[PDB]
């Protein structure tokens, strides 16, 4: 009954900055806590941010404090995540996510990701170093 | 007449009406495959309490009385007092002893005893089958499966505190407990009498709007969802205030406190339940952050903005 | 100005606000000799919360949060939440987590965990004091015993739901728990912060009215008594009704119900606490077979019927 | 504080009569529970009846049930004992008592000594053959 589709991303330089965006359809409710993950081929999915409905309570992992900014429009359906200072470390697929049980910005398990119970395809983002794999 | 209203309290400051455990979300989803007939939380919205309904949000899923020992075993009969102590009649017009658990599971808790000659105390934990043979709590019969062989006394008070449930053996998960199986009030193959009604939307594009907890899992792997029709404080505002009923259904309106938002629409029907527009056959959750607000007196025909 | 009433539910019929069980009494009696300054069950009459004091009546003396173990023994550091699962905010302007124990003692009850990869389940038995050292609940951790060094794991959903005082300290002794000392929030040899006020009677003539209960003992000779200043449904009524308070003081009448008899008069005090016309050195101790009746508001100069 | 006084009796003959008398004084609440207990020299004390303060609930000790008839008078404070058809084995101090816990003329619990918490003195009743 509810699907996430996250768009932006793609392939940016050392330094660049790229743009995410996530639209709910379907049997949603607006009240539901939010957040963005990324996983890496071979990897464990990790936390990057949550927002909640209201805008209230932001939430960021270390690894990304200062670099990146979410942000949530309800109006639109559309939750977005502005990426700057981008490092190849950041390269992964980013998925947004949507905890039906929840609504507090401050919920204690806000980055566990078993705790999210929908969640988008996912959109590819790769950071190019000026030093080329081989 | 007295003007009908509802509790501004949040769902999320509000009690399970069906296991002592404070309500964590709405619920609505197809109930089209089981029979929704709980005998706790029924109340009409008059007042008129239904089933094993009684006023104490403590007082569920409790059981009082005193204990004999069964002997070669660590289970303890219970013969059953009224919560408040009272002689329990078993030809009282009700199906069991009020607070009495309406859903198939083992329940897990404690069992408490006062001798009142010196004050003494002791617990034990003790875990209740509503679904074993000896299930009668209608004739004032309980089996607890205690760890102890030695410990209690007869014709002492002893309580049943609930905690939780369980789910054992090499079955598949979550098979247990079976929240819309009403046990046996008086044992193997008795029928039940004098049940509160089973509920089922009747309007099309409607479904049943559930207030749901989790039950505290002490073991294995249960199905620990719990539904009610109502919480526990609409069943102790509605029997307080006894407002006629001015319609078959009452238009409540859902609306977040720190917003004013209204964030959708739902019909309580007079007999005590609530149904919402609500389509198709997967669940919708809601996080608690709401209060009711009743709006005005409508029918059961009024058509609901789906949510 | 909406005008201030209180619930129509009998004593026997509502819960006591410092620990989720029924009330049992009504008591009276001189109390000079302790200081009276629970957290727990504190509310005024147009609706303001005060100390420790939250509106689910099962959520009295629970804890929420994830566990750490101390390695070495069988007891547990809880990391806690608040009892709706948010992160608790130590520098909130209240003396510890709303709904911490507000008295020294050993509470019994039961530690249950899921994992919320797979759904598994776990139930053990705990105990804690919250006259330890490690007790410091303002301060965001609370230490558990527990009976295992194992069968729990970091980082899962963990709560503590009690049952009853034990009591292993001066055995027969009915010396703890020990329900006016309030423990010490931030742990050993710290002073508490935002507490509501102690209470006293003020009127010549005139002593506190508490609402009684008996706390389940689990272990030894506890003293089981707990008198709280508010019933959990008059502290949830006041909350939603937030009526302004015309006087300092509401002159309530105590009905039996089946018959209508006035059995005494009370006055209510705006600040949250109940006194009567008494004034013995002998207890008065009250069955709950009835309700009280907002009659009208007067002044504190008001001389009550004696009792 | 609380003081129960209880009167009426004598000397009788087996299957005589008598009429005890229960009188409550003191900071009583109009509302306890009551009953009548006895207790032989050497005996344990045992149950005889109780009475809500309403009168709407009577209990009584099976060895007694028929014989013996329980009564209460809130407007003169007294509780009577209205006794018949007495034996040698009615012989014992009877026990006026009264619970300030409990109101309900079925409790469970009505027919233990201990959850009574005031006691009257005692009055003699024996029955000779």
């Amino acid at each position: 009954q509810v699907q996430l589709q996250e768009s932006g991303g793609g392939l940016v330089q050392a330094g660049g900055s790229l743009n995410l965006a996530c639209v709910s359809s379907g049997r949603t409710f607006s009240t539901w806590l939010m957040g963005w993950f990324r996983q890496a081929p071979g990897k464990e999915r990790e936390f990057v941010a949550s927002i909640d409905w209201r805008s209230s309570s932001t939430t960021y992992a270390d690894s990304v404090k200062g670099r990146f900014t979410i942000s949530r429009d309800n109006a639109k359906n559309t939750m977005y995540l502005q990426m700057t200072g981008l490092k190849p470390e950041d390269t992964a697929v980013y998925y947004c996510a949507s905890d039906r049980d929840h609504y507090s910005g401050t919920y204690y398990g806000r980055r566990f990701v078993e705790e999210y119970d929908y969640w988008g395809q996912g959109t590819q983002v790769t950071v190019s170093s000026h030093h080329h794999h081989h | 007449t007295k003007p009908f209203s509802v509790p501004v309290l949040t769902v999320e400051e509000m009690t399970n009406s069906r296991f002592p455990i404070p309500l964590e979300k709405l619920f609505t989803g197809p109930s089209s495959a089981f029979v929704v007939q709980p005998q706790n939380g029924r109340c009409t919205t008059d007042g008129v309490l239904l089933g094993t309904t009684q006023l104490s949000p403590v007082n569920i899923c409790t059981f009082r009385g005193d204990v004999t020992h069964i002997t070669g075993s660590r289970n303890y009969t219970m013969n059953l007092a009224s919560q408040n102590w009272n002689d329990y009649d078993p030809t009282e017009e009700i199906p069991a002893p009020l607070g009495t658990p309406d859903f198939v599971g083992k329940i897990q808790g404690v069992l408490t005893q006062t001798t009142r000659t010196d004050g003494s105390t002791r617990g034990h934990k003790a875990t209740v089958y509503t679904g074993s043979a000896d299930f009668a709590p209608k004739l004032g019969r309980v089996q607890f499966e205690t760890d102890t062989d030695r410990d209690f006394e007869a014709n002492q008070n002893t309580k049943f505190t609930p905690v939780g449930v369980i789910q054992d053996g090499g079955t598949t998960h979550r098979n247990e407990p079976q929240q819309w199986v009403l046990p046996s009030y008086s044992g193997r193959n008795t029928h039940n009498v004098h049940l509160a009604p089973a509920v089922a939307p009747t309007f099309p594009g409607e479904q049943l709007l559930f207030f749901r907890s989790t039950m505290p899992g002490c073991s294995g792997y249960p199905n620990m969802d719990l539904d009610c029709l109502l919480p526990q404080e609409w069943v102790q505002y509605f029997y307080q205030e006894a407002a006629p009923a001015q319609s078959d259904v009452a238009l409540l309106r859902f609306v977040n406190p720190d917003t004013g938002r209204v964030l959708f629409e739902c019909k309580l029907h007079k007999s005590g339940y609530v149904t919402v527009a609500h389509t198709g056959q997967h669940d919708l959750v809601i996080p608690p952050n709401g209060y009711f607000r009743f709006d005005s007196w409508v029918n059961q025909f009024y058509t609901l903005a789906p949510m």
